[PDB]
Formats: C-alpha cells, structure tokens, sequence
RNA sequence: AAGGGUGCUUGACUGUGAGACAUACAGGUCGAACAGGUGAGAAAUCAGGUCAUAGUGAUCCGGUGGUCCAGUAUGGAAUGG
RNA sequence: AAAUCCAGGUACGGGUGAAGACACCCGUUAGGCGCAACGGGACGGAAAGACCCCGUGAAGCUUUACUGUAGCUUAAUAUUG
RNA sequence: UUGUGGUAGACGAGCGUUGUAUUGGAGUUGAAGUCAAAGCGUGAGCAUUGGUGGAUCCAAUACAAGUGAGAAUGCCGGCA
RNA sequence: UUCUCGCAGUCAGACAGUGGGGGAUAAGCUUCAUUGUCAAGAGGGGAAGAGCCCAGAUCAUUAAAUAAGGUCCCCAAAAUA
RNA sequence: AGGGGUGAAAUUCCAAUCGAAAUCCGUGAUAGCUGGUUCUCGUCGAAAUAGCUUUAAGGCUAGCGUGAGAUCACAAAUAAG
RNA sequence: GUGUAGUGGCGAGCGAAAGCGGAACAGGCCAAACUUAUCAUUAGAUAGGGGUUGUAGGGCUUGCAAUGUGGACUUGAAAACGAUAGAAGAAGCUGUUGGAAAGCAGCGCGCAAAAGGGUGAUAGCCCCGUAUUUGAAAUUGUUUUCAUACCUAGCGAGAUCCCUGAGUAGCUCGGAAAACGUUAUUUUGAGUGAAUCUGCCCAGACCAUUGGGUAAGCCUAAAUACUAAUUAGUGACCGAUAGCGAAACAGUACCGUGAGGGAAAGGUGAAAAGAACCCAGAGAUGGGAGUGAAAUAGAUUCUGAAACCAUAUGCCUACAACGUGUCAGAGCACAUUAAUGUGUGAUGGCGUGCGUUUUGAAGUAUGAGCCGGCGAGUUAUGAUAGCAAGCGUUAGUUAACCAGGAGAUGGGGAGCUGUAGCGAAAGCGAGUUUUAAAAGAGCGUUUGUUUGUUAUUAUAGACCCGAAACGGGUUGAGCUAGUC
RNA sequence: AGUUACUAAGGGCUUAUGGUGGAUGCCUUGGCACUAAUAGGCGAUGAAGGACGUGUUAACCUGCGAUAAGCUUC
C-alpha cells in the first residue's frame, strides 16, 4: 500500500495518534469574514471522530 | 489437492428421498420434488399436532353435550355444577365413561345434579 | 507432548473461519455479507478510500502544510537522555564507551546530544557534542562533568 | 428605550480565551476572564462594530507587503517557508 | 420428429386476493378413458420490449460546442552566389 | 431466577470430503464401491446385517485445502 | 439507551387510528407529525384478506382456566325474564 | 480491401453478416445494471431516516444492530409530586 | 534505505539517487606529438618504432636499475576427473485357507542391498534390479603440469619547448531521458559556435572561493535472464467432465473460400484356455455343452447410481372437485435392525409449491422438463484490530547471502519498531509552539517488540457469469458492385 | 321394499427383478510443476517442415531413402 500523497502535506500525527489539521477558509476574501473568526481560523486542530477511522488508513 | 464430490450428495439426497416414500409418481422419485413435500409435510404435521389438541377436545365436548340431552341436562351447566362440586375430571374421561359405563357415567350426573355444593 | 497427540494452547491456533459461500446455516449464505444488488455487492469492490461519493473529500478540502526546508532532510541526532543512563552501568560517557555497549553503532558518526532533568546518585563524565543549560544544571549539581566537543 | 440632538473621539483595537448553543463532517453562534496600549466620563462603568436574524464561495494555482526560518560544498543569490 | 414442460389426480357461478383465479371462501354441477372436430381460456408458445424511461452506456451523423490535426497559404532561417 | 419468532447482519460452537505426519487395527475365512431393510443421534450426520463387488481401508490427535450444489433462459452426457 | 474500540446492514417502504398541507372534506392518491402492525411474525376473530381486533410460536401431551369473538344446522358452546 | 473499396445513390454491395466485413490478439476490456453464490446448531437482531453529492437504481458521515471493555449513581428507564 | 526526498488537472497516481549489508571482481588498447622507409613525396597517404594519462601523463636531452612477474593469450606433449554401451553383485523352507501365497503361522538367514518393478492376492531372501567394487577400441567435455609463441616492467636529472580525440563541448528554437508533467545533469531535428594544464567539465538557476574529475576513440570474463531439448529424480500435484486442446493414429475427424475454429473416445481373464460340438433359425444370434475359481467375467468384455422403460406378490381405485400432503381412521395382507411392528388406505378434520426480487408473489411477475457429474470468497505483498506464545526494560527481531538433505537450523545487527516531545523550520528540550508574556491556550510530561491464528482492508482480473463496444494485426472481389 | 361383494378397460402405493445409462470407487506406456547436471542450435558439403517411394507383409503407424524395414567399421 502506498501513502496518499494528498493525505500527507495536510494531517501530521502525534504522539498519541491524534492527526493535526489545519482549519479553512484561510485563503482570501479576508473582508468577508471578522477579526474574531480569521482569529480562531489561524489556530491548527484535530480530525474528528467522524473523519478518523478514514484518515488513519489513509496514511 | 482436488477433492471430488461422491457418497456425499448422494447420501443427504436419499435421506430426503426415504423421508418421500410412497407419494404420487414424480414426489417421490425426484430429489427436488421429494425435497419440497418432505418440508411441505413435516409443516402439516407441526399445524395439525395443535389441531389434534383442539379438535379431539371438541369431539369430547360434542359426545359429552349429547350423553346429557338424554337425560334432561345441558352441557353449559353440567361443567358449572362439576365447579361448584369440587369435581375435577378431563371431559375426556367422563365422555369415556358414558360411552364405556353408563351406570357409573349416570352415578356422577346424579351427584352434580342436586346435591349440595361443597 | 507426543506427535501422535498434539495440542494447542487453548484459543490460541483455532479461530471461526467465516466461510461465505457454504449454505444459509452458517449465517453467511447466498449474499455472503455484501447486502443487496448494491455497489458494495459487486465483484469491483469497495470504491476508492477517501471517497465521498462526489462531494469534496475532507484532505481535497482542508490546506496543505508549508514545507520550509524543501528537499532537506531533519539532521538526525543520537541523544542520550539523564532519566534511563542511570539505569546503564558505565562511567565517562563518550562515544567509545558506547560503542561496546552497542548504543551506538561502530559504523554512526552522528554527534552525540545530552538531554534529561532527572537527578543522578553517581558522578558520570560525559562527552557530548551539545548539552542542554539545566542538564549541565543537574550533572554538576553532582561531582559529574561535562566536555563539549567541537 | 435600542428613538432625536450635541461635545469629544476611532474599541469598525493587538495576543488570547475557561465555558456553552447548534451540528454527520467542513464550517457557524454566544461568551466570562487575563495581559498590552487607548477613547468617553468626576467616577462607577462602557467600548473586541451597528435593536437582532440575510449582505456570501472550500481546496489547488499564482501575485503583493512584512519577516528573528531554510538557502542542495562554503559566501550570497535564485527559489521556497 | 418439433417447439414446450416446477410436481399435478387440471369444472362452473358470486366474492376475495399483487387490484381480471383449474387450485383461496361460500354454493352449483360432474361415472372411468378415448376418437374426430373448432379455437374461448390457460394474462397460450416462439423473441432477457424494438415503443417510454433509467445508465455520469455504445455507435453513426451534424455544426459559428471544446481541444487538436492532415491538407492549403504567409513570413524568418539553411542549402545560397 | 430470567429467558429461547425472525430477514439484512454480528458473534460462538460443531459435522462432513481428500491428502500428509505420528501412533494402533482390519482385509481373498472377502476392503472400497454399490443396492435393500421395520436402526442411532438436537442438527449437519453415524452405524448393523444381507446381496453384488473383487483389493485396499479404518480409529485417534494435529496439519494443508481445487472441502460441502436446487436454482445462474448455467456447461456436458443420458432419458422423458 | 452514556463513553471507547472491531464488524456491519440500511438510504424503493406499506397500511390502520389521530392533527394538517396539495387534491375537489376524491382516490388502495401524494407529502408531513404521532401512536401501532406488517416488513422480519405464525396462532384465534373478521366467510375468504401482509398492515384492522385479541396476542407473541423452545419441543412433546387425544390435560385444565381464559382474551378478542361467539353459542338453530354447516361449526365447539345458553338459558331464563 | 475495411477510420477502405464500389455505388445510373437505397446506408446499395463487399462470401446467406455491413451506420461500416471475417478472424486472431490487448482481453479474464468495463458494467453504480440483471442473474447466481454450495454444511449444521445456538445467542442477539435492524433500517427504508438527516446532510452532502453531475447526486436521485450509487457513495460518504451521522441515526438504528452486534462483539469486547469501562462507568454503580451523581448514568439511563418506570410511577407520584 | 521507503512508499522516504520529491514529482502530480498537487487529482487519480508515479517514485528514485546517495549511504549501508551481500553475490562476483580485471583492467586493457588506439589518435596526437617524436622518429624510420616509401609513394611525379605538392602527402594532407601507406607500412613500422614511441604512447595511453589526473596526488596530470607522454614526447625532447641525459643516467641508474632491470632480465623478471603476470594475462582476458598460439601451438604441441603428458596426466587426472568425467560423458556417450556395459561386468560382478548376499540371503527360505515347511504347514493352513485358497483356483493360485508372496498373505497367515512355525523355525531360520543376508544386508554398504528394507529404492522400485514383475511374478495367478500383501515377497528383504522367486526373478530383474538397487547399495558397493569396477570397466572404453572410437568420439567428446573440464581441469592441471611442462615447453613454446604474442603482450606485459622501476626510481631520478635537466629542459620551460611540443602533444593530449572540433562542426566537438556550449548557446538559441522545438522535442524527449531521468522518480520528475522538461530542468541543474543526459540526448537531438534546425541554426550558430569555443579554449588548450595559469586549460576544460562538474558539486540542481547563476556568480566567486574551495574541492572533485579529465568529454568529444575502442574492447572487456564473473556474478544476471530463460528452457524447446538430453540424463537422473521429486511432488500433503491430476487420475479419463480432471491433467497439455490431444492417455487411442489429435491439431485428427469435422466446420469455413481463407486466415481461423476445433471434439469425443482407456480397463475381459493369472493365462484366449476367445466357446470345438448339439438344438431352433436363412444367418447373425440365442439355449445347452466345454475351458475357467468365477461365463449374471463372452469380445455389448472392472465396478454399474439415478432419471427412464417394462413384469409381478399384497392393498386401494369407475357419483368423483384433488400443491396430492398431514392428523385421526375401519377393513384387508404379512412378520421386523421386537419395535406401543410393517405394506395399502373406505372415510372424517385441515391444507393455494421451491428459489429470486419486492411495501406486498399461490401468482395472470420471474428461473428450473427430469437425473448425474462439473460450477462462484483464492493467492502473493503490505496496514489495522482481536486472541495466544517467545523475549524483556539501554529491549525485541533479522532481510539479502553462506553452509545444511529442494530441511528445522547456525552465521549474517544492513536495518526496522519502541526508548522525548514540540514546532513550517533553524531550533529548544520534560519541555516546546503561539505571543511583549513565563499569563492563557494547543501538544506532551510513557508503556515494548517478533511471530502464529482469525476478521477487515490496499495493489493486482480479486466472489462468479454476461455486454453493445475500442485499438492493433492478418484473411477474404470463386457471391456481389465497378473497371479492363 | 332395505342394507348389500365380487368388475379393473386402465391407474396409484410398497417390495423384488430385468433392460437402456455410465455416475461413484480402484488403476494407468499419459499430463503438470519443478530440482540437480548437460547443452543452448541446424543450413548452399542443401537446413526446419513436407510430398513420394521402399516388405516375402491388406491398410494404417513407425523406420528408412533407388545401397530405401537397411550398408561398412570399431
Ligand atoms: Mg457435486
Ligand atoms: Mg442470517
Ligand atoms: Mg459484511
Ligand atoms: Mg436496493
Ligand atoms: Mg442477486
Ligand atoms: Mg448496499
Ligand atoms: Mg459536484
Ligand atoms: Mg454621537
Ligand atoms: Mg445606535
Ligand atoms: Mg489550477
Ligand atoms: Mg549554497
Ligand atoms: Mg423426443
Ligand atoms: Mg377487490
Ligand atoms: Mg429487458
Ligand atoms: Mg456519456
Ligand atoms: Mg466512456
Ligand atoms: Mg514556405
Ligand atoms: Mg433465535
Ligand atoms: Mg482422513
Ligand atoms: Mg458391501
Ligand atoms: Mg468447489
Ligand atoms: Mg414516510
Ligand atoms: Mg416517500
Ligand atoms: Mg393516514
Ligand atoms: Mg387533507
Ligand atoms: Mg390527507
Ligand atoms: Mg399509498
Ligand atoms: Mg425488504
Ligand atoms: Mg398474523
Ligand atoms: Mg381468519
Ligand atoms: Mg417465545
Ligand atoms: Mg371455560
Ligand atoms: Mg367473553
Ligand atoms: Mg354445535
Ligand atoms: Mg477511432
Ligand atoms: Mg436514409
Ligand atoms: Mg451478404
Ligand atoms: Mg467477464
Ligand atoms: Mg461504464
Ligand atoms: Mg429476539
Ligand atoms: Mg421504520
Ligand atoms: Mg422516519
Ligand atoms: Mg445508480
Ligand atoms: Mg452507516
Ligand atoms: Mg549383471
Ligand atoms: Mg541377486
Ligand atoms: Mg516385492
Ligand atoms: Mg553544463
Ligand atoms: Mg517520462
Ligand atoms: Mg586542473
Ligand atoms: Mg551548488
Ligand atoms: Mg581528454
Ligand atoms: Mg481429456
Ligand atoms: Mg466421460
Ligand atoms: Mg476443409
Ligand atoms: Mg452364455
Ligand atoms: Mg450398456
Ligand atoms: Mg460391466
Ligand atoms: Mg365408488
Ligand atoms: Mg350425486
Ligand atoms: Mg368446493
Ligand atoms: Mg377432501
Ligand atoms: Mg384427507
Ligand atoms: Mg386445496
Ligand atoms: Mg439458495
Ligand atoms: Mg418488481
Ligand atoms: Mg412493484
Ligand atoms: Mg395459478
Ligand atoms: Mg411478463
Ligand atoms: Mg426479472
Ligand atoms: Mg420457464
Ligand atoms: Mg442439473
Ligand atoms: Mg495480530
Ligand atoms: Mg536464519
Ligand atoms: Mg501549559
Ligand atoms: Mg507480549
Ligand atoms: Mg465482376
Ligand atoms: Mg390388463
Ligand atoms: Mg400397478
């Protein structure tokens, strides 16, 4: 098997399996959103529950 | 390693096939067919060992309604005298009794009839 | 045991092997676990992974990562650490002494880094290439000591 | 009163954020409180856009500004982060 | 010989039922088995409906649909003074 | 004591076929096959006797599978 | 019926009662909310009926008491006023 | 002589075949579509719903099943206030 | 190393080069200088000597030391090991069932032979063979020894002079090769075009410093790839629907103009001793006789299943509405895996098949005429999870390869997982990222590894059957259309 | 007047037998996959592959080539 090449460069593991991400809408068209959501928008997060099973044979 | 069928489809088709003994013509020569009417015949068996239950406690009821029109009574009080009495017997004992001793059949419908309850 | 009886460890070698095509009885007859005239019963199988069946995937849909150094790689680093040399029986630390105790492999040249915080009874006499402030802090807090190669 | 007028101003701030609402996910909504430096006010207090709910588009690609990161032997540069 | 054929010992009327019954419910009629006829029914037989729809099916054809290309035409350059 | 309808499906426990390895045993005084019978099991299944047959087969514990047929307008052969 | 992990199937539903929308207070119509059954559930009543009523089949018994429903005959079971 | 031939032109004919022969090879093309999938017993036992989908006969996540483990009460059910 | 760096409508996917561990190992030779001889010597050509490079080499002039070692090498001579026929090769009788002994039993024997085949059943000692010891006139293979050709040789000094591969390397315009979708490196269709050891190329655009290497000339054993064939042998491979399509005279019969497509079919008995002879019949043939253990082993030739077709003992059936059965039930006829027995069933109650797909099928939906055989969840390489075993806290475990029986295994620690995490990264480190912040927040401040089995999954055709099609090659104008 | 058996043209069930048929079982001068060696070519000095012919011998198969079911030598 070989490791989706577009799985990697967008989830790094940890050291207790969890799969970090970085969050959306973070491109363009900064005028539409607030300082408060492009604020909580920089910050990194995890993959749920719902997506975890499927990234982790993913990679 | 190529194992080969033989003894083995055979043999669970012959059980089926003994099962099938003496039906009409091709139900009982055909696997398939034999197949299908030993199903067929063992679900008539399961339904009407309930039926028999059922309906060999009517015939009693019906011999026993009419062993007592002869003597004046009916069946629907017989059973509520036999209640009030204490008496505890099958309809199928008492139905072979008026048909195998009538005197002691009568001795019993002579108690219910007017004797004192309990 | 003998060869004309042998056994396994109970629960060991013997699992329920799911036979899927050997009659109704077994519970996996006829479909054979599949379902029914779906996409998931047919030969093909099970679709791609990661698919969604049309709407954006979730990596197609989140950023990729920055990659600073770009076709680099990480400088590896063999780093012994203060809270399990202890339970290693040797004194002055160097990369020779290592060697026969197989730590470090003969045929390595990577440079040797010193990292831990927790407190050591003996005095060992490290010879590491880098050592961090407060491990030098809790080597010579003891009568051990440090030499930095260069 | 959350409506009208006047004076002074630019919090239509920076770094964040315990706890919740609603949600398949992605996203959305409210927010106490902390540090920095301000505005109004005597002060208490209020100000992280408007009486509230619509006014918005992921990823990839490339461009612009800044930058305490990288710079394929070394110093730069190219090219990236 | 032939297509056909789940096993059959294969009535009619009203009703019922996957909505038009030889087989179910309630009634009526009918000794067993042929032969010659004629086609009412067995939604009769032959042809995995050609009509309609569906498939991110195929093929043929068309064009100012898109992307290309044979050919035709123009210029630079080499053979070239 | 509470329970035991059941499709898709999940889980557990077993039967049977062929061969191999270890043990033991039967067989021209008749093995396999094959037919019949008024047997034994909860189920896959397993015996007893007799006829035919003429040379291999059985039991136990493990192991490996081309290992289980009623349907595919399924293929082949035979016969209605 | 909460949390974590392994393996699924399901994405065509149907009818009955009740409250509505579309239709015409038509549909065994169509689209919702809720209570049940069938799907995946036999038995008894409804003459016959997937969805209505009574209920939930481990096997055997030619034992007894009952639910819906019923007691002239078919067909088990009644009498008084 | 076949993304070719021939055609007093009908999509004619090209070995009973022609919207583009016959045969072999890539090839076991692909088919979200039909059909089929072979021994037994025991325990438990659904769904036909929401969102997204060039998606509507398919797929992913959530909801409902099953196996293992944890949570004993503050968790979850049945009644009264 | 790793599915790593990277490359990808950054989508499906693709995927090295270093380094490390192994198998094998080998380096040689031309052009130019310089020189010799000859070509109307206009040679700028032919045939020789000299030379083969990078810690630069060679030529020019001048000396010392050399007569060797080794080849990818020619002829011969000799020897050894084989290949293509073969020779020798031990050990048993008696009795019993039986047609037949080799089985069975008693008493023995041989073995460097107990692999196998045949002999009337199942033989170590009946036979052929096998282990072992041997042998080649003739052809041929490998290796070794001796001689013999050919090639093959070091360290200095001075001169400051000469040579070192040109339409070549670069550059421009279009393509490509490398993992790369064109780009440092490699290659080329068109054009242009250099320099000469203070030289030229390279170290992912490019420049400078440092370092590495010598393009535009050639040859090169070994480890590596494969088996139509010859010899020996093996198989938890097949055993006439299986195995090659083909156990038989199979690419045959047969189909098609052709390319091409393409079957079925094995077994008497130890030995033919294959049935002389008689009877019926025209004869085949049948019934006796005969041979044989068996003729119901008879050439129709091992065993002989079911569907299917006929015969018969026993029971029932011609007023009867039938998914053909089930529960009760007389009478009739028998006697068994001795069992409240078996065969039939006058009559009464109840009763609309099996799979498929559907909300719902007795179905006026679908699939099967019946019987028998065949017929659909696998393998290889990885990931996760459950269960179990081995080893354990400076753990755990080997891959290739070598030896060993086509073995378990020993050597082999290259590596892989865990041991410290955080960050895009330099970097720091039980902390780290963000930030002016140490505050706050995110992630951490611990529980391993190698196998066996099961389940799921990824790449492969991946449970089986089925398209209309698409692309590449060949065969067809004996029919037909046109032309001659 | 009333209740009554014998009928079986034919059919059904059970059992037994005979016939068509070649399933199952046992076996194989045959296949398949490999191991260890050998070898890795033939041809104008006429090849591979075929046609024809050759017997004391019907055809077919095999061998052989007018020296024709075989010729010489070791
Ligand atoms: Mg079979
Ligand atoms: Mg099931
Ligand atoms: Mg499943
Ligand atoms: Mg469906
Ligand atoms: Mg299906
Ligand atoms: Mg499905
Ligand atoms: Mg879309
Ligand atoms: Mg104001
Ligand atoms: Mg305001
Ligand atoms: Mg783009
Ligand atoms: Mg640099
Ligand atoms: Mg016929
Ligand atoms: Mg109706
Ligand atoms: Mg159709
Ligand atoms: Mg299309
Ligand atoms: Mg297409
Ligand atoms: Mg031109
Ligand atoms: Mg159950
Ligand atoms: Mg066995
Ligand atoms: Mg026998
Ligand atoms: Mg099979
Ligand atoms: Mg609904
Ligand atoms: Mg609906
Ligand atoms: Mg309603
Ligand atoms: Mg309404
Ligand atoms: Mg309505
Ligand atoms: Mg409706
Ligand atoms: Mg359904
Ligand atoms: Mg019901
Ligand atoms: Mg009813
Ligand atoms: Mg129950
Ligand atoms: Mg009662
Ligand atoms: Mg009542
Ligand atoms: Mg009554
Ligand atoms: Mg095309
Ligand atoms: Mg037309
Ligand atoms: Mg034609
Ligand atoms: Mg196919
Ligand atoms: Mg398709
Ligand atoms: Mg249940
Ligand atoms: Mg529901
Ligand atoms: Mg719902
Ligand atoms: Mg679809
Ligand atoms: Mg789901
Ligand atoms: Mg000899
Ligand atoms: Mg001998
Ligand atoms: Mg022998
Ligand atoms: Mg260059
Ligand atoms: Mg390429
Ligand atoms: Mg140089
Ligand atoms: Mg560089
Ligand atoms: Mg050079
Ligand atoms: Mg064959
Ligand atoms: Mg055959
Ligand atoms: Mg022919
Ligand atoms: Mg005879
Ligand atoms: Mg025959
Ligand atoms: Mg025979
Ligand atoms: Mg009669
Ligand atoms: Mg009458
Ligand atoms: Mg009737
Ligand atoms: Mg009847
Ligand atoms: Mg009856
Ligand atoms: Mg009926
Ligand atoms: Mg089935
Ligand atoms: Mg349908
Ligand atoms: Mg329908
Ligand atoms: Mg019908
Ligand atoms: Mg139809
Ligand atoms: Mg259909
Ligand atoms: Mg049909
Ligand atoms: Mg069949
Ligand atoms: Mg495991
Ligand atoms: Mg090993
Ligand atoms: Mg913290
Ligand atoms: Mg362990
Ligand atoms: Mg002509
Ligand atoms: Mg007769
Ligand atoms: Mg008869």
């Amino acid at each position: 098997m070989k490791v989706k090449s577009a799985a990697k460069k967008r989830f790094k593991l940890t050291k207790s399996g969890q799969i970090k991400r970085k969050h959306a809408y973070t491109s363009h068209l900064a005028p539409h959103k607030t300082t408060k959501q492009k604020r909580h928008l920089r910050k990194q997060g995890t993959v749920s529950a719902s997506d975890f099973k499927r990234i982790g044979n993913l990679i | 390693m190529r194992i080969k069928g033989g003894k083995q489809t055979r043999v669970r088709r012959k059980k089926w096939l003994k099962q099938a003994s003496g039906s009409f013509g091709t139900r009982h020569a055909s696997y398939k067919v034999a197949k299908q009417t030993v199903i067929q015949a063992a679900k008539y068996a399961y339904r009407d060992r309930r039926n028999k239950k059922r309906d060999f406690r009517s015939l009693w009821i019906l011999r026993l309604n009419a062993a007592l029109r002869e003597q004046g009574m009916t069946y629907s009080v017989f059973i509520n005298l036999l209640k009030k009495h204490n008496i505890e017997i099958n309809r199928k004992v008492l139905s072979e009794l008026a048909i195998k001793e009538p005197s002691k059949f009568n001795l019993i419908v002579q108690k219910v009839k007017s004797e004192q309850p309990k | 045991m003998e060869l004309n009886q042998l056994k396994s460890v109970p629960k060991a070698r013997n699992h329920k092997t799911k036979t899927l095509g050997r009659g109704h009885g077994s519970g996996l007859g006829k479909t054979s676990g599949r379902g029914q005239k779906g996409q998931k019963a047919r030969k093909s199988g099970l679709t791609r992974p990661g698919f969604e069946g049309g709407q954006t995937p979730l990596y197609r849909r989140l950023p990729k990562f920055g990659n600073a150094r770009k076709g680099f790689l990480k400088q590896e680093w063999v780093v012994l650490n203060l809270n399990k040399i202890a339970k290693l029986k040797l004194d002055k630390i160097n990369r020779a002494s290592l060697i026969e105790k197989q730590v470090i492999s003969a045929k390595s040249q990577l440079p040797i880094k010193l990292i831990g915080h927790t407190k050591l009874e003996k005095p060992l006499h490290f010879e590491v290439h880098k050592v961090s402030k407060q491990a030098l802090k809790a080597v010579e807090n003891a009568n051990g000591s440090v030499k930095l190669l260069e």
